């Protein structure tokens, strides 16, 4: 009703792509209760921004892009001059905004304030007016300035060690000299917006175990079925992905008149239903001289309990979803719960048992008493201690036998000393037994915390119990840093689709961190916006996007500029394909420049933040440099202007590829894993440099790709003038002098990294157009279309690569340098094998995502074969010899 | 407005930073603070032509000799400064000129030879032996003193006029 709220409601509608008035039309009480109760998370987060204003606001808008640990590995410190770093400090003279500079040599331990204090002393010595300059200048002007990265909007606002900042860290590794800009604190605090957050206007019995009966569900009839034999419905009570009893069907009925009126009894007692028990049903069909074929037409899942802990009862009806791409079974238990909003779909009318009172799930006051009764009714070896620890180290997808499950459950009280055994102990619990679930609830209530990378396992599809997931969120709320949250943010968004209720504990943790870290909330916005087209998650993500847009502050205007800029690029590339897809690229460009010279498009594509990196400002669109690339789905090479006051000190033009036609979710996941593999290698001595370039899906098969400069394809180098010695001669010509061995070193190290990574992940077959080299010798791959299954080695090192590795010898297979190469491939392989538990989890958290290569755990099991998890560490290294020998036809 | 990219090179301790500080703020400094690479700028009218001076101070120590290839590529003119007391500064000033003539393949590049520390009443380098080196290089030669402002204006102004001749 407020005048300002009507404006904000329209601004949220543009950002999320749908009017917020549709949220008011929802009659579901779970939706309206979510819109209300989620608001206290906004108040707490806004109160955090205003706690130490204006510093707390600056930390929100410009959070420090810092590393995870201040400790530097050995090879990183050796690149420092006696433990010191040379930094270029720039300054802007006020009249004509032209820049002068100081170059300082300081220790890497220095905080940003100490770097400024060194720069203050450098100036005070030049001016011969001394007196006691330390009495005032060193302390009066110390806190009046802050350091800023030249070329982008990154500030050093917090007293971290300078080398811990990500920009300074890479400059040490890449040898470049950091260029920083001093600006006044008063100038930055004058740009900060006003926080005007107000509450929206819409902010103003029998126990389950006291019922002796079997679980039965009635199937009345089905409406709106499409004709092209006989059909039937197939149901099953699931606890996540594991069934609690045998799936039951209804007797076959011809599709002409689909009506059953048939009760379905299940092999489960009502008091034994767990908290997260779900009903998974689907409508299947059968199809003289040929074998009958069963095919699911539609599917739908139902929560046995609602968000008020009340057992569902009475007559009910739900509209079923279309079958996803190539289902393996007749049911879809991993699918989302709820009815299809599109009422023009097969509607199935059901009926549940109605008991005289409202049946609710017992509170933990009753569950605790039942556990003490079961543990008292039952009424310290050391050899078993060794076996228990041996089970903890098993990979998540390792086969746990029935004997080991019964062995884990007997020592469940001794498992608290080894807290990382919890995921194996939970999978050894009969969740269809209230006697075990009660005792397990008591163990989870007091279970010790574990590492964040371990707690994420308890958030995938295998652990649907709220008490299990509530423990995992508490471990993230205490141990998960903002750095690792940005890293694993793609996974943590997908596991929101596993929570059976909109108002859960994982969403309150992500929403609060998004409203506290603007860099977190930026990608948290795009990860949710990219799936609003998916009508299975449009309601969940839409309500969450609305609460974020209603509390993110002034950043909503910046997000709207990004949304409108992408909509223009989407509409243009759509009509480009819809009308000029067969026309020649020459006439495609003359159509492109006419649409881009339009006034409405010109200002819409200028003056906004880069979705790949919100610290990158995009200025004027250089039409002269924009072009349609020579790929299949007409990618757009877009060139922008960097409008920073010192753009030339970093890069003067920003190049981004806009793709419209290909799915970029697989490329995001592969690039995320490559970045972690490089982080694992660097954190223990291995200096293997990868290139996890930027990528971000912003919608249905549309996204952005970061452009890497000074890079050419090996086909583009071989055509410069199919000779194997053409590659080595170009690196020698591009790197002549004492920089030759450095370019050779950077090549073989980057070659070994992508050789081990592509084999373990099993990416698409590399060819002469998927392998690129930079000017300094750095090698990397592009176009990670597929992974996993389709023992194949994709990056087969040809003789062209083997020559430059050994610095161009007569026999590239027998060289002292080639022995150093495979020695790095052996260390990198065993390095990923130690952290193999983390990588298996990242794929299992992405199963809920609709990704073609990730459908079942059988796809994830491919990494168990390439890592040889069922073998010893000596056998696994000998398994990697299949790459150095069978694939290369000689080696090892 | 025209801008001139001047570079000041030389050995360590020859007083190449005090010459620039004496130009902008007319302040003389005695505390030897070794410089890595600082940049200054100040406009002034020369020969009736208002212009901008993009002065870049370099490092006299051989520790940061790797950065020489960069500022010797963007510099329009050069101000070769040697210490009159330090005989070595007059010796390795040859290595600076030949290194400039290597990056910039042109033999004739804008450059003037400056003899700082002339106020010190203990001259070690002959006053006339620098002209034959300046005549062999084909460049002017000025004797300057950062402590008394003597000729520090003319030495910088002569280099600005020297860049005008190389076009
Ligand atoms: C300590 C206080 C705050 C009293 O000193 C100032 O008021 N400083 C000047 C204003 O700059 C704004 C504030 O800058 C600073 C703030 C804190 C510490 C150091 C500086 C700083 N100062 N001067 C730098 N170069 C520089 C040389 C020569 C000239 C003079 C010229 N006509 O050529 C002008 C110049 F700018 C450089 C280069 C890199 S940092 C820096
Ligand atoms: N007597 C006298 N001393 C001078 C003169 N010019 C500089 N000095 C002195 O020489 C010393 C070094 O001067 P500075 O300008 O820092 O030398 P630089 O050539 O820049 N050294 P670097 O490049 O290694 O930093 C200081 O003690 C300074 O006072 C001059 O004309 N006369
Ligand atoms: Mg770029
Ligand atoms: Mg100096």
């Amino acid at each position: 009703g407020n005048r300002e709220e009507k404006i904000l409601n329209r601004e949220i509608g543009f950002a999320i792509g749908m009017p917020v008035c549709e949220f008011d039309m929802v009659k579901d009480p779970e939706v309206q209760d979510f819109r209300r109760n989620i608001l206290n998370v906004c108040k707490e987060a806004v109160d955090l921004r205003d706690l130490n204003s204006p510093h707390s606001r600056a930390m929100y808008v410009y959070p420090p892009n810092v590393e995870s640990s201040p400790e530097l590995p050995k090879h990183i410190y050796n690149k420092l001059d006696k433990g010191q770093i040379i930094v270029v400090i720039w300054v802007i003279v006020s009249p004509n905004n032209d820049k002068q500079k100081y170059t300082l040599k300081i220790n890497h331990d220095c905080v940003p304030e100490q770097v400024i204090a060194e720069a203050i002393r450098k100036k005070t010595r030049s001016m011969l007016l001394s007196s006691e300059q330390l009495k005032l200048c060193v302390l009066e002007y110390q806190g009046k300035y802050i350091l800023k990265v030249c070329g982008c909007d990154e500030y050093f606002l917090e007293k971290y060690p300078l080398s811990q900042y990500k920009y300074i860290r890479s400059c040490i590794m890449l040898g470049r000299m950091p260029n920083l800009m001093l600006m006044a604190k008063e100038s930055l605090y004058s740009q900060l917006p006003m926080d005007c957050f107000t509450m929206p206007s819409y902010s103003r019995t029998k126990s389950l175990w006291v019922i002796n009966s079997a679980l039965r569900i009635k199937i009345l009839c089905a409406t709106y079925v499409n004709v092209n034999d006989k059909i039937y419905v197939r149901t099953g009570i699931y606890h996540g992905g594991e069934p609690l009893c045998d799936n039951v069907n209804t007797q076959r009925v011809p599709c002409s008149n689909p009506r059953w009126n048939e009760w379905l009894n299940y092999d489960i007692y009502i008091p034994d239903l767990p908290r997260a028990a779900r009903l998974c049903l689907s409508i299947c069909s059968v199809k003289k001289g040929a074998k009958e074929e069963h095919c699911p037409l539609a599917w739908g899942n139902i929560n046995l309990f609602d968000y008020t802990d009340t057992l569902v009862s009475g007559k009910m009806a739900l509209n079923l979803w279309p079958v996803p791409h190539g289902l393996e079974d007749l049911l879809n238990p991993i699918g989302v719960t709820g009815s299809n909003p599109n009422k023009e779909t097969p509607c199935l009318e059901l009926e549940f048992d109605w008991f005289s009172s409202v049946v609710k799930f017992p509170d933990m006051s009753v569950i605790e008493e039942h556990a003490n009764w079961s543990v008292s009714r039952e009424a310290l070896r050391e050899n078993d201690k060794e076996q228990l620890k041996a089970i903890s180290t098993r990979d998540p997808l390792s086969e746990i036998t029935e004997q080991e499950k019964d062995f884990l459950w007997s020592h469940r009280h001794y498992c608290v000393t080894i807290p990382e055994i919890l995921p194996k102990l939970l999978l050894s619990v009969k969740w269809n037994s209230r006697d075990e679930v009660a005792q397990m609830y008591c163990l989870v209530k007091d279970w010790p915390p574990i590492k964040p990378e371990q707690a994420m396992e308890l958030l995938d599809c295998n652990y649907p119990d709220p008490m299990v997931r509530g423990f995992a969120v508490r471990c993230l709320e205490k141990y998960l840093t903002d750095d690792k949250l940005s890293q694993y943010l793609i996974q943590l968004v997908q596991v929101l689709k596993y929570e059976q209720y909109l108002d859960n504990l994982l969403v309150r943790f992500l929403l609060k961190k998004a409203l506290t870290n603007q860099r977190i909330g930026h990608f948290f916005f795009w990860h949710l916006k990219s799936e609003m087209h998916n009508k299975t998650v449009s309601q969940r993500f839409g309500l969450l996007l609305e609460s974020y847009c209603r509390a993110c502050g002034m950043y909503l205007k910046h997000l709207n500029r990004q949304v409108e800029a992408m909509e223009k690029l989407i509409n243009l590339t759509d009509i480009l394909k819809q009308e000029k897809k067969d026309e020649t690229q020459k006439v495609q460009m003359k159509f492109l420049v006419e649409q881009m010279r339009r006034p409405d498009f010109m200002d819409a594509l200028q003056g906004f933040l880069s979705p790949l990196n919100p610290a990158h400002q995009l200025g004027n669109l250089r039409l002269e440099e924009c072009r349609i690339m020579s790929s299949a789905k007409r990618p757009l090479w877009l060139n922008w202007e960097n409008p920073d006051i010192m753009s030339e000190l970093l890069f003067q033009n920003n190049e981004i590829i806009f793709k419209n036609g290909d799915d970029l979710r697989q490329d995001m996941l592969t690039l995320q894993i490559i970045r972690i593999m490089e982080n694992i290698w660097q954190n223990q001595g291995l200096d293997l440099r990868m290139l996890p370039y930027g990528c971000l899906s912003i919608g249905d098969c549309v996204g952005l790709i970061e452009v890497v400069r000074n890079s050419h394809t090996i086909m583009q180098i071989q055509c410069k003038g199919f000779n194997s010695h053409t590659l080595h001669q170009w690196l020698k010509d591009k790197n002549k002098g004492e920089i030759y061995d450095a370019a050779i070193d950077l090549f073989t190290r980057s070659c070994a990294g992508y050789c081990v990574a592509t084999f373990i992940l099993g990416i698409g077959d590399r060819h002469n157009s998927n392998i690129m080299v930079k000017d300094d010798g750095q090698l990397f791959h592009i176009d990670f279309g597929h992974f996993l299954d389709h023992e194949r080695v994709p990056f087969v090192l040809t003789q062209d690569f083997l020559i430059v590795i050994s610095k161009g010898a007569q026999e590239c297979t027998k060289t002292r340098e080639f022995e150093r190469f495979q020695e790095m491939c052996y260390k990198a392989y065993l390095a990923i094998r130690q952290h193999a538990n983390l990588f298996i989890n990242l794929f299992s958290m992405m199963l809920g995502s609709g990704m073609p290569e990730l459908q079942s755990f059988d796809d994830i099991a491919y990494i168990r074969k390439t890592l040889a998890l069922d073998k010893t560490e000596q056998e696994a290294l000998e398994y990697f010899m299949k790459q150095m020998n069978d694939a290369h036809h000689g080696g090892w | 407005m025209t801008e001139y990219k001047l570079v000041v090179v030389g050995a360590g301790g020859v007083g190449k930073s005090a010459l620039t500080i004496q130009l902008i703020q007319n302040h003389f400094v005695d505390e030897y603070d070794p410089t890595i690479e600082d940049s200054y700028r100040k406009q002034v009218v020369i020969d009736g032509e208002t212009c901008l001076l993009d002065i870049l101070d370099t490092a006299g120590q051989e520790e940061y000799s790797a950065m020489r290839d960069q500022y010797m590529r963007t510099g329009e003119g050069f101000l070769c400064v040697f210490a009159i007391n330090n005989t070595k500064s007059f010796e390795d000033i040859h290595h600076y000129r030949e290194q400039i003539k290597r990056v910039k393949d042109s033999e004739d590049v804008p450059m003037v030879l400056v003899g700082n520390k002339c106020d010190l009443p203990s001259r070690t380098v002959d006053t006339k032996q620098a002209q034959d080196l300046a005549r062999s290089y084909g460049i002017p030669f000025i004797e300057t003193s950062a402590k008394t402002r003597q000729g520090v204006d003319d030495a910088f102004y002569t280099l600005v006029r020297e860049i005008r001749k190389h076009k």
